[PDB]
């Protein structure tokens, strides 16, 4: 009829609402987990290791490189971490022709 | 154990993942058992810190540009790209998998062995009544119970002051 | 901008600690390997089971 | 457990992976426990989907030809198909080997464990005879077997019972 | 049971894995059970094995050269000779973390299932001691415990012979 002294083992339980999958279970709720995908960026064309890209405008690099007269970038840069040009520039080879090796001198 | 003879978890129990819940004539309390929970956190940690520390990478830019009298070198490239895309993807989403299942089997185990210490030390000194609650035939104070937790109880002292209330 | 990283993406900067990102295939730095996965999310504690 | 205790599998047993076979006054019956069998049916078919599914392909032409002094990229194309093959036939080869045993392992834990169920419901009132085998010290009827299955076995109401022909 | 229960190995058992050390009127010895260490010597040799062989490589020479107007050409093939070096690396570091692990837990699973083994059938015949040591309630010569090891046991030869020493 009645409850003397006692002793109970078990586990801890809290708020939190993260959910994760096993090989035998979907959508199981636990109390702490860590994510391991990064599924976010800034938005913003950072420094890479301390050094700033290569905004080149409405210029391509060959624009940029032969000095198209609609490529300037003011007083210029001595190091670059990267290069940022736009999808389509619309500053190149004013004067039509081939650029050999482009696609290297890009890259190097 | 979790989820299995022991249903639930203690919103009560805040210092730990594992632990114990006492009443006795002085009162009621929350008590983790801190050898137990410790290496459960060092464990787990260790092969979190494995998933991503392991993983070591150098300066790389993917991107390769290339001419319109060049596109088996732009497949070959694609290949590439894609093939290690792959690998990762089935790798990285299976790991998780099976590594998370084994987590929580782990922890199970750790809650069904802190059970059996237990039970070791009661030997028939208390009764199995609940989940993971034992009902001592001893009067056990907040001394002996503090005793069960670190493993140092001492069977006879309550041995035959439980024979008394047992064969009632 | 300013900021600065070890990962850069053509939509933005990435938090390189991670050993996986889903954000683009195509990457420059010291970066998490890129996965077609939506979620990578490992168990530390245990299933929460509060009621 | 699985080939260890439990010696072998019941060819009478078709409804089900685990259950039980019963013989009273009213007859014998062989009965899944539609329970374990279906939480581990589910289970399993989890980890299998994820192992095929998981495998997303986007169209590809692995097959790249190059010209008689194009060496270098042949071999490179080379190096690249088969460090794939390479990792693919690796992976693949161990993580069935490794989920295998686990899968194995799994089904003799659930056994295990569907006979704790049944001797914890049946402390005393019954005696471990053979390999999963308990013998009754009560008349059990086709209505007390029925409920040792769904687990909502009454011990008291055969608890006095079993004691009559217990102490002899 | 590994560093639990069993606190600690024998440097006095040399034939085997897994095992037992009797002591009586005759005298004392170590003897290892044959049978679970073959098991696990098989068991791991194969795992091991598995590890090992499944890695079947081709001849191949990795090193391409490329000249000043080829700096696409030799990043493409850098990327390639470190992707596979990434991901052999992960991998193959993760597995040994693992199955380290997996096997560890074995060795503990085969200890623990070899004490039940012989608590089976020493059901009340001996009493839980030590770690793993059993205190037989009856005279057990040279005879009866080579005949716990081989799973040949006699409960009755000795149930009685117990019982006049176990209610004292
Ligand atoms: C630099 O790019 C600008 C922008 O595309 C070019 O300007 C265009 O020039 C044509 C000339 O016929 C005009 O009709 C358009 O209105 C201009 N576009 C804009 C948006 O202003 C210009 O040709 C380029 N300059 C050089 C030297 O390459
Ligand atoms: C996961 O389960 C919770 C309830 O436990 C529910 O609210 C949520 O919608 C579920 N998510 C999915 C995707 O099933
Ligand atoms: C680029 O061209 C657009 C118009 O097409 C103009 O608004 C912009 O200021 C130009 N300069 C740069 C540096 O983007
Ligand atoms: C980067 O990621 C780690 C782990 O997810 C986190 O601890 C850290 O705060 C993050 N930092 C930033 C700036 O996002």
């Amino acid at each position: 009829y009645l409850l003397e002294d006692t002793i109970c083992i078990g586990y801890h339980a809290n708020n939190s609402t993260d959910t994760v999958d096993t090989v035998l279970e979907k959508n199981v709720t636990v109390t702490h987990s860590v994510n391991l995908l990064e599924d976010s960026h800034n938005g913003k064309l950072c420094l890479l290791k301390g050094i700033a890209p290569l905004q080149l405008g409405n210029c391509s690099v060959a624009g940029w490189i032969l000095g198209n007269p609609e490529c300037e970038l003011l007083i210029s840069r001595e190091s670059w971490s990267y290069i940022v040009e736009k999808p389509n520039p619309e500053n190149g080879t004013c004067y039509p022709g081939h650029f050999a090796d482009y696609e290297e001198l890009r890259e190097q | 154990a979790i989820a299995g003879f022991i249903e639930g978890g203690w919103t009560g129990m805040v210092d730990g993942w594992y632990g114990y819940h006492h009443q006795n004539e002085q009162g009621s309390g929350y008590a983790a058992d801190q050898k137990s929970t410790q290496n459960a956190i060092n464990g787990i940690t260790n092969k979190v810190n494995s998933v991503i520390e392991k993983m070591n990478t150098q300066f790389t830019a993917v991107g390769k540009e290339f001419n319109k009298l060049e596109r088996r070198m732009e497949n070959l490239n694609k290949k590439v790209d894609d093939g290690f895309i792959d690998i990762w993807t089935y790798n990285a989403e299976l790991l998780v998998l099976l590594e998370n299942e084994r987590t929580l089997d782990f922890h199970d185990s750790n809650v069904k062995n802190l059970y059996e210490k237990v039970k070791s030390q009661l030997k028939n000194n208390a009764k199995e009544i609940g989940n993971g609650c034992f009902e001592f035939y001893h009067k056990c104070n907040d001394e002996c119970m503090e005793s069960v937790k670190n493993g140092t109880y001492d069977y006879p002292k309550y041995s035959e002051e439980s024979k008394l209330n047992r064969e009632k | 901008d300013e900021c600065d990283a070890k990962c850069q993406t053509p939509q933005g900067a990435i938090n390189s600690s991670l050993p996986f990102q889903n954000v683009h295939p195509v990457t420059i730095g010291e970066c998490p390997k890129y996965v077609r996965s939506a979620k990578l999310r490992m168990v530390t504690g245990l299933r929460n089971i509060p009621s």
